């Protein structure tokens, strides 16, 4: 596994058949093994396209990599997921793992479906980031972002506090599948594409406002395109 | 030469449940391929089967019965035990352990319990 | 320079391991793509080429003996290193003495002018 | 105990001749087998390490085969230095057992 | 080299008993264990007796067909070995050899000149 | 599951009486089959092993025959003492099952 | 702990006084801590022995170590055994484990016996193999192959799919410790020694042909010596 | 983390910028990790003063490090301690923790009271030292004996089988808290302060001997000043 090297002001690959001592590690605090968000490459952040990213695996065990402290996400994800039988699936987190540090919009996903095979799996291999404990495996729950990490040779409270949109799932990890934004215990929106948070958020415009609030027994779904909102095209 | 010594529950509600034990005091049980079973005779009735348990931890029932019925076992202390859900009318027979005699040809059993009885009410 | 116990060595070694160096495709390296548990082995055969796979059963049951009271003495659980530490020591055994020439280390290549 | 053979009992050669040798045996799951040669007014010399590995000192020419009960000696070619007798070994532990031998009868 | 030499050898009369023995230098007697093999023209080679190293306890092994008619000794301090033949009996007259080897081969790769011992 | 039966269902006796028993089934049994003697009171103690071999310690008036589905039991020289309810059973097949029984009285 | 050296082509003893740099460390990974199979020194593999050989010790915890991959074993245990009060005896194995990869014949024993003591453990001290974890102490179920482990420095389905023989144990740990043979749900042969894997494979010559095949409510014991087959010996 | 090290027969902080050979580390085995005994420093052991010295945190994990052996301790606790409303307060030690091997006086207690948080922690940050694990948290049950770690470079049943001092606690964690001392199942005495455990130990002279011994259904406190007995002073 290469490493980063500082040198001349540039990187530069540690595999090298001759380590000249221009470079020196003075001290292990030179050592970093920092995560980087795999959104930081223009990587698309549509919920659809981060279920399509993911393998839904059985056969190999999980394994994860302790990692350097890294840059910040604007899109996270936490997961409810479960088999049509109600059978749990994917495990629970193991001890010490919590959500990142810092992401601006941890969405939220509860529902079901086939949920196959039962370590998930990033389909690129990307790693899912636990606080700092990067992960072949998605855990129940907490926050993981995606992301890669690095090997390199050195030479307020909105900072965790924001998040926005929880949404329901119909099936899971196939083609078939769906989503529909919930506010106010009412489930609508397709939340097909081209949606960025904040086009998300500017929709609670209408919450107990301009449009929506089912005030019924029960909760109705628009189907998302007013026009946008759908009010009233909900079948 | 085995004293095979029944036990079970005393009367019992129609709709009930059964506990039945039998212990071998005078042997071990740790013979591999030994069987011990049950089997019951109600108002005078032929040996109607119930079931069997080997040392070798293989079990099995009488089909009829099996849905209600289910084998356990205490080797420590030389036990066989039956539970039986939804004791009714129609499971007070008399009561019988068995275990094989010719010992390990044809089963062969064969030997058998001193017999116990249960009713309902 | 050891020689074998009265047990009687098999000469033949037949092993496996889980090294694999680079990937078939690109893909492989994904554990989604990643070829089942069991897959990760390969095997191979080497012979005892003088006397060296004999030699090494009986270095290997010197060392579990030594290594017996080593993880008695331990406290961590699963002790998934050992050989880094005999890294270190590989160092600290050539290293931090004073060391031109006439202290007999480092290796030093004969002086020309 | 594992009990051996060798065959042919004798072999006729000519120089530079390849030729082989087969042993058999009871059943060894040892690769411990190994081969030695002797001339007359000489103390046997060994030409195998177990299994296929050369004694060392014997030349290129010299090669051997097989596991279990079927193995064999072969030589490329021969040089007049290698007339004698040979034979073949169980080693795998003990009581060691030895073939009875085969000679290199010349043409 | 191992600069082995053997003596205690030639006729004897049948129902006696001797002590056939070895010296040698050069490989030390630490760490390795012996054999005898014997050679006769009606017989080819064959085993006749294993001297474990006092790793093992100094344990040995005989031929059956001549277990309990022989035993052995050793000496690390002086190199030596014995076969101690507990008799003499017939059929003896094939020639000896004492060998020692690398551990992780075996000992066939030392061996003595041999030596004749016969039986009247 | 597989039927049993045996006959004759009753049968009145005196002393001395060859008894014969039969026992019949669906399948054959192929004489792994056993002969059973009850009294009230008392156990169903084992009579025949095997379709042929009774028990150590019953006496030798009890004997029996045959093979697949047909099998029987008589008894020689019957005593008073034999009466009782007589059974059958098949070892072959499961879940157990045994013959409907048998009956006798002296008279 | 002494490593090995490959030098002159022979191995070295690594504790000497000095450290003459003709063995160089150019890297780890000329670094091995290889398993070695205690059945390469001809220890014998009869069932019997293998009992023979663990202590059934209670008191210190158990304990493992990583190692190198390292050579086939032609044999290799499961184990189901438990207390003769039905207790579940010896610790169920811990996250990570399993199976050896390689055994040729894996021997499966279920039954029970007195099982003293709670780890078990070698008598000669050597280590079980599970995967790539050397232990101290049997896991329960998969496969532990007998071995040993050394540390030196350096300068197709049939290899796992193989595995025949499953048995009885009536009692366990003492000398009184018997095995049956089991095929056709048929308990039978008293294994009592010198029989290969094949000596027992050929035996199923009997199964539903030669022999046995007990065609009755219940099976029947054989007494091995059809003089071995012990047919209709039973008792 | 600076280092002690030993050289010219006297410490030294390793902390310098120039790290001159005159020390040398020849092997990994001159290196020492020793803990300390808190008690060692002059500590008070009055049990109250032990109560002072807990913080009662929720909120940050627990962590542990393991460390070398050391000084021998003459006081030391175990812990039962739940809430007022009979939840358990306080985790069970995990795998591989032991009470401390050398302690001359493990105090026992057991009641209860808020027990706030969950996680306990030293209000000095001392280590809590189980075996060769120091904690920054307190287990459950097993010995921990309050002290430091350290870190240098280097150039008969009796001693574990006794303990005395079992007594039960009435509240917890806060400065109404107070304990009783119990033999006999009695349970008695305030145990306010200045009393090392002989002083108590000796109080044993009145054990089915010269006084207390509630010979009644019940058992009867008594409140510490045959006047410090406070014999019959029970109310
Ligand atoms: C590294 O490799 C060496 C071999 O090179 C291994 O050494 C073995 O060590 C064990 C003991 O640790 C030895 O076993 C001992 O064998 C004695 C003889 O058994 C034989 O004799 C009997 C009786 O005639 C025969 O029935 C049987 O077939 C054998 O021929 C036993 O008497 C010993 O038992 C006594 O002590 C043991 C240990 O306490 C007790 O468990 C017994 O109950 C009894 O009290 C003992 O079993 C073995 O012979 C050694 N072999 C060799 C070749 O040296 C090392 O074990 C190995 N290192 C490690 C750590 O595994
Ligand atoms: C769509 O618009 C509606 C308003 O029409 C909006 O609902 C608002 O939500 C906020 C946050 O839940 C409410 O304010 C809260 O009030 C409670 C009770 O006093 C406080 O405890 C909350 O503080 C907590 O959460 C804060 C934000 O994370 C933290 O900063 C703070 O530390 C506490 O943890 C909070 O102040 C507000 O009353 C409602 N108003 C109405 C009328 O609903 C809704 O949030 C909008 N939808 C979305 C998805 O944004
Ligand atoms: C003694 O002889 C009997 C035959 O008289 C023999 O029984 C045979 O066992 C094999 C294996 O169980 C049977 O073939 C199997 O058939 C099933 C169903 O189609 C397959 O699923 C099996 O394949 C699996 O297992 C294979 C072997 O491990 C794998 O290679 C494969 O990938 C699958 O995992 C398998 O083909 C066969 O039908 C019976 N035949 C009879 C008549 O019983 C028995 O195995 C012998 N006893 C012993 C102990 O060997
Ligand atoms: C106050 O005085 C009373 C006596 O008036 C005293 O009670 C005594 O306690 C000891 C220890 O419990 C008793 O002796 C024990 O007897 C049992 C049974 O035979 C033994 O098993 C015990 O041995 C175990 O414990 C020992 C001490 O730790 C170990 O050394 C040993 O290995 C065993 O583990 C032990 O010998 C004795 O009989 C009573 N006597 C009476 C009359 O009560 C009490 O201990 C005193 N109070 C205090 C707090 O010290
Ligand atoms: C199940 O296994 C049993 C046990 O072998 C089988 O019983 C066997 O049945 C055969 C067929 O009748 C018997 O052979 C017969 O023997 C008599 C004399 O003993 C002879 O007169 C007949 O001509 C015939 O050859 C055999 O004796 C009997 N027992 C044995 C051990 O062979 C049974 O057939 C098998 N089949 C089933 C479905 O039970
Ligand atoms: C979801 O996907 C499946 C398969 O991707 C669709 O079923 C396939 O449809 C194609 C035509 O588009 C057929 O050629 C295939 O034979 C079908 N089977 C396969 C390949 O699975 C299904 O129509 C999709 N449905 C939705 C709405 O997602
Ligand atoms: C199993 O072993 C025990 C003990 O090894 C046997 O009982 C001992 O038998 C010897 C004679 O062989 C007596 O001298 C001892 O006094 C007995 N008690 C001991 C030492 O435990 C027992 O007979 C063995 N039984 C079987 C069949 O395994
Ligand atoms: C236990 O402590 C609390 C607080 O330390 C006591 O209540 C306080 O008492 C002081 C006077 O000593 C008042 O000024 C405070 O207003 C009270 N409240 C606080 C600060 O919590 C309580 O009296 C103590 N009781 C006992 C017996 O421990
Ligand atoms: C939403 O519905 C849940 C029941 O599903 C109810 O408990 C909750 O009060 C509702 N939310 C609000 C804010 O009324
Ligand atoms: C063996 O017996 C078990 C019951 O113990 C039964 O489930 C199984 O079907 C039997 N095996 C076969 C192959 O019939
Ligand atoms: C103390 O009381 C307990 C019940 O709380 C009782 O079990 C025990 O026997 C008593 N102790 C003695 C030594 O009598």
């Amino acid at each position: 596994i290469p490493l980063g090297v500082i040198h001349n002001s540039t990187l530069q690959v540690s595999d090298v058949d001759k380590l000249v001592c221009r470079d020196k590690l003075s001290s292990t605090n030179q050592l970093r093994s920092v995560g980087l968000n795999l959104e930081g490459n223009g990587v698309a952040t549509d919920v659809p396209s981060a279920t399509k990213r993911w393998g839904f695996r059985s056969g190999v065990p999980p394994k994860v990599v302790n990692y350097e402290a890294g840059e910040w996400a604007e899109n996270c994800y936490n997961l409810e997921i479960k088999k049509p039988d109600g059978s749990e699936c994917l495990p629970a987190a193991p001890d010490g793992i919590r959500g990142f540090p810092r992401c601006r919009y941890v969405h939220k996903v509860s529902g079901t479906g086939p949920c196959a095979g039962d370590f998930a799996f990033h389909k690129e291999g990307a790693f899912f980031l636990y606080d700092r404990l990067a992960s072949t495996v998605i855990y129940r729950g907490t926050t993981f972002a995606e992301g890669v990490v690095a090997f390199l040779i050195l030479p307020p409270s909105s900072g965790y506090y924001s998040t926005t949109i929880r949404y329901q799932a119909t099936g899971f990890g196939t083609n078939e599948t769906e989503y529909l934004f919930e506010v106010d215990n009412l489930t609508y929106v397709q939340l097909e594409s081209r949606f960025t948070p904040q086009f998300l958020l500017q929709l609670n415009e209408t919450i107990y406002t301009s449009g929506k609030r089912s005030n019924t027994t029960g909760k109705l779904i628009w189907k998302v395109n007013r026009k946008i909102r759908s009010e009233e095209l909900s079948f | 030469d085995v004293k095979l010594l029944e036990s079970g529950g005393g009367l019992v509600q129609p709709g009930g449940s059964l506990k039945l034990s039998c212990a071998a005091s005078g042997f071990s049980l740790s013979t591999s391929g030994v069987g011990v079973g049950w089997f019951r005779q109600p108002s005078g009735k032929g040996l109607e089967w119930l079931a069997l348990i080997w040392w070798d931890d293989d079990k099995y029932y009488n089909p009829s019965l099996k849905s209600q019925l289910s084998i356990s076992k205490d080797f420590s202390r030389n036990q066989v035990f039956l539970k039986i859900s939804n004791v009714d009318i129609a499971d007070t027979a008399t009561y019988y352990c068995a275990r094989r005699d010719p010992f390990g040809y044809d089963n062969a059993m064969g030997y058998w319990g001193q017999g116990t009885s249960v009713t309902v009410s | 320079a050891i020689v074998n116990a009265q047990p009687k060595c098999n000469p033949n070694l037949h092993y496996w391991t889980t090294q694999d160096e680079g990937a078939a495709i690109g893909l492989a390296w994904i554990p989604y793509f990643g070829p089942a548990a069991e897959g990760i082995y390969t095997e191979g055969l080497m012979h005892n080429q003088d006397g060296l796979i004999c030699g090494l059963r009986q270095l290997a049951n010197e060392t579990t003996q030594a290594l017996q009271l080593f993880l008695r003495a331990t406290t961590e659980l699963r002790t998934f290193s050992i050989l880094n530490r005999k890294a270190i020591d590989f160092l600290l055994q050539r290293w931090g003495g004073t060391c031109h020439i006439l202290g007999p280390d480092c290796c030093i290549e004969p002086h020309d002018w | 105990d594992i009990q051996m053979t060798q065959s042919p009992a004798s072999l006729s050669v000519s120089v530079g001749e390849t030729v082989s040798i087969t042993c058999r045996a009871s059943e060894n799951i040892y690769s411990s087998l190994a081969w030695y040669q002797q001339k007359q007014g000489k103390s046997p010399q060994l030409l195998v390490y177990s299994a296929t590995i050369l004694a060392d000192g014997v030349p290129s020419r010299f090669s051997g085969s097989g596991s279990g009960t079927q193995y064999s000696l072969k030589i490329n070619s021969l040089q007049s230095e290698d007339f004698g007798t040979y034979y073949c070994q169980h080693f795998w532990g003990t009581p060691y057992t030895f073939g009875g031998g085969t000679k290199l009868e010349i043409k | 080299e191992v600069q082995l030499q053997e003596s205690g050898g030639g006729l004897m009369q049948p129902g006696g008993s001797m002590k056939l023995s070895c010296v040698a230098s050069g490989f030390t007697f630490s760490n390795y264990w012996m054999n005898w093999v014997r050679q006769s023209p009606e017989k080819g080679l064959e085993w006749v007796a294993e001297i474990r190293l006092k790793s093992n306890n100094y344990a040995t092994h005989y031929a059956e067909s001549v277990k309990g008619r022989f035993t052995i000794s050793r000496d690390d301090s002086k190199r030596s070995v014995y076969l101690q033949m507990n008799t003499l009996r017939a059929e003896d007259t094939g020639i000896y050899y004492c060998t020692r080897g690398n551990g992780n081969y075996r000992a066939m790769d030392y061996w003595g000149q041999g030596t004749s011992v016969t039986v009247s | 599951d597989i039927v049993m039966t045996q006959s004759p269902l009753s049968l009145s006796t005196s002393v001395g009486d060859r008894v014969s028993l039969t026992c019949k089934a669906s399948q054959n049994v192929g004489t792994a089959v056993a002969w059973y003697q009850q009294k009230p009171g008392q156990s169903p103690k084992l009579l025949i092993y095997s379709a042929s071999n009774r028990y150590t310690g019953v006496p030798d008036r009890f004997t029996g025959s045959g093979s697949g589905t047909d099998f029987t039991l008589t008894i020689s020289n019957m005593q008073s003492e034999d009466l009782a309810d007589y059974f059958c059973q098949q070892y072959s097949s499961y879940p157990l099952t045994f013959g409907a029984g048998t009956k006798l009285e002296l008279r």
